[PDB]
């Protein structure tokens, strides 16, 4: 993987008004799915779950023109079209870690 | 040297590409890329003449059926190939042959019957049936397999002598 | 009405589709062309087109022995997908195919166009380094005008490509978006590419010239589409450099597509139901139920 660390996940809610967990801690991870030979082109995803049953909570596929907002330290989210998700972390070191992650994973989509 | 414009035909998977590589490169293509139209040449001697075969492998699949007019139209030899593991493909072999009489507007078109892929254990398309079919079109019948490489160069060389006694 | 077709269009517990899926299985292979034509139109019509193609897809990657010979040749199933294609992009494939056709032949007439990229084939007059930019630079706008399509793409297939996007997904979840776009490619787009009057998008078929190189076009899409490099004729090697780069703008095209009529001609289905009637009970309540609407109702 590009980066994983343990957060919760986060999605805004319209009729809240706010960000809201989407009911549990997760490990998100960064990875990449290669199209052919294991070194070519490949997807990118993000990817989380529940540390409790490992059920997936939320998965992304990272695009070149994907914006990442990084309001506050624990705190990223981002945007997939209609859909906004989040994440908040349990510490700055683990939130500029996944940061890193996903920067070079845009990097690397080709 | 002579060119001979040969034509592979057939239904879709029964090994037109796989025996045409076979002939060409000597090696077994694992893999299914269903065609379109592909070309290719080869330098060989037959009965002690050596001569130019110009193979042009065609498409299996059913929405490519309107190229079928012009490779008919220019082809001299076609190597009917059908699968002995798939008894749709072998009574297609009919309406390819029936396009190919009228196109050329004639009943004595040289052509070979292939049953392909021979290295497998279950047929549904025995021997004496295609022999008794090759008879009732009155063309010679060749057992393949484009994995052990069995009869392929006979059903290429067999198509060409086919054409040979048609000009004569 | 005494014509009831809701038995046909039955589902048992599961979604089974008890009465064609066994239709599908005894009818020949003759009258599979039109099997597709009135289960397609029927189920459409009562807003039931999913469900049929969830059974019918459902059963093909099933029995499928790998990943590169699902829906490569032509079974019913195959029949279906194509007629779905065929009767929902007819007009999305003319609207877009038709203004490029007709600048490569009213246009670009003028001079003399060659797209022949086989040296054995090649003329003495004309040169190989040319033709070989006359097919890129055909390719190029032709492609280009595919995968910005997709604000055009019609509703009908957006749904067919992502049916047949999860049900692959359920036995391939690795790269089970290329068989959507190889099987789109390979069976709706380029088919009308290499023969554009038999395809009802031009009036008349296109100078000789273009035909061939109409035919090359869509061998180079097609290894797009498959995501292959060409490794078999020596005289599209030239061309690997061009097709590596647009691999994933197709791939993207696909991930979009594959992401979310007044029935004619009365068919005689029951014409249909009939003459492949005999032992429809070789399996292992409908057919007991069946059998009294088929004894009062007597074949035309
Ligand atoms: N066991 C076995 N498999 C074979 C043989 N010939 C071809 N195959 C298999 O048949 C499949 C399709 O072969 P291919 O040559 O592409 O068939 P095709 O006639 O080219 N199809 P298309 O008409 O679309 O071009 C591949 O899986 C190939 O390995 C054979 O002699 N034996
Ligand atoms: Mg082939
Ligand atoms: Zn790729």
């Amino acid at each position: 993987s590009y980066a994983r660390v343990r957060a919760v996940v986060m999605t805004r809610d319209d009729s809240s008004g706010g960000w809201l967990p989407l009911s549990g801690l997760s490990s998100v991870t960064v990875f990449k799915v290669p199209h052919q030979e294991e070194n070519g082109c490949a997807d990118f995803f993000i990817r989380g779950e529940r540390l409790r049953d490992k059920m997936v909570v939320l998965e992304c596929m990272l695009k070149k023109d994907l914006i990442y907002n990084k309001v506050t330290p624990t705190f990223h989210h981002w945007k997939i079209d209609d859909k906004k998700f989040g994440l908040t972390f349990q510490s700055p070191a683990d939130a500029r870690a996944f940061d890193r992650g996903i920067r070079r994973a845009i990097e690397d989509i080709s | 040297m002579t060119e001979y414009k040969l034509v592979v035909v057939g239904a879709g998977g029964v090994g037109k590409s796989a025996l045409t590589i076979q002939l060409i490169q000597n090696h077994f293509v694992d893999e299914y890329d269903p065609t379109i139209e592909d070309s290719y040449r080869k330098q060989v001697v037959i009965d002690g003449e050596t001569c130019l075969l110009d193979i042009l492998d065609t498409a299996g699949q059913e929405e490519y059926s309107a190229m079928r007019d012009q490779y008919m139209r220019t082809g001299e030899g076609f190597l009917c190939v059908f699968a002995i593991n798939n008894t749709k493909s072998f009574e297609d072999i009919h309406h390819y042959r029936e396009q190919i009489k009228r196109v050329k507007d004639s009943e004595d078109v040289p052509m070979v019957l292939v049953g392909n892929k021979c290295d497998l254990p279950s047929r549904t398309v025995d021997t004496k049936q295609a022999q008794d079919l090759a008879r009732s079109y009155g063309i010679p019948f060749i057992e393949t397999s484009a994995k052990t490489r069995q009869g392929v160069d006979d059903a290429f060389y067999t198509l060409v002598r086919e054409i040979r006694k048609h000009k004569e | 009405f005494e014509r009831l077709v809701e038995l046909v269009t039955m589902m048992g517990d599961q979604g089974e589709l008890p009465i064609a899926m066994a239709l599908a299985n005894v009818v020949p292979c003759s009258q599979w062309d039109e099997l597709a034509r009135v289960l397609v139109t029927l189920f459409d019509s009562r807003h039931l087109l999913y469900q049929l193609l969830w059974n019918m897809f459902s059963k093909e990657v099933e029995l499928a022995d790998s990943m590169q010979t699902l829906f490569r040749g032509n079974s019913l199933a195959s029949k279906i997908m194509t007629f779905c294609f065929k009767v929902y992009g007819a007009t999305y494939l003319q609207k877009l195919l038709d203004p490029l056709l007709r600048i490569v032949i009213t246009s670009s007439d003028w001079q003399h166009v060659s797209f022949e990229v086989d040296p054995t084939r090649l003329e003495p007059s004309e040169s190989l380094e040319e033709n070989q930019r006359n097919l890129l630079q055909m390719t190029e706008k032709f492609f280009h005008a595919i995968i910005s399509s997709s604000s055009e793409f019609p509703p009908q297939l957006r749904s067919v490509c992502h049916c047949l996007y999860q049900v692959v997904s359920q036995r391939f979840p690795q790269n089970s978006i290329g068989a959507v776009g190889s099987a789109m490619f390979l069976r709706f787009i380029n088919p009308a590419i290499v023969s554009p009057y038999e395809a009802g998008i031009l009036d008349k078929k296109p100078p000789p010239r273009i035909e061939r190189g109409l035919k090359l076009m869509s061998k180079i899409l097609q290894s797009i589409a498959n995501h292959v490099l060409f490794t078999k004729e020596e005289h599209m090697r030239p061309f690997n450099d061009f097709v590596k780069s647009n691999f994933d703008a197709a791939r993207r095209f696909f991930l979009d597509i594959a992401s979310d009529i007044s029935d004619g001609n009365v068919l005689a289905l029951h014409r249909l139901l009939w003459n492949n009637q005999e032992k429809i009970g070789q399996y292992l309540r409908p057919f007991d139920k069946m059998a009294t609407l088929l004894a009062y109702l007597g074949p035309p």
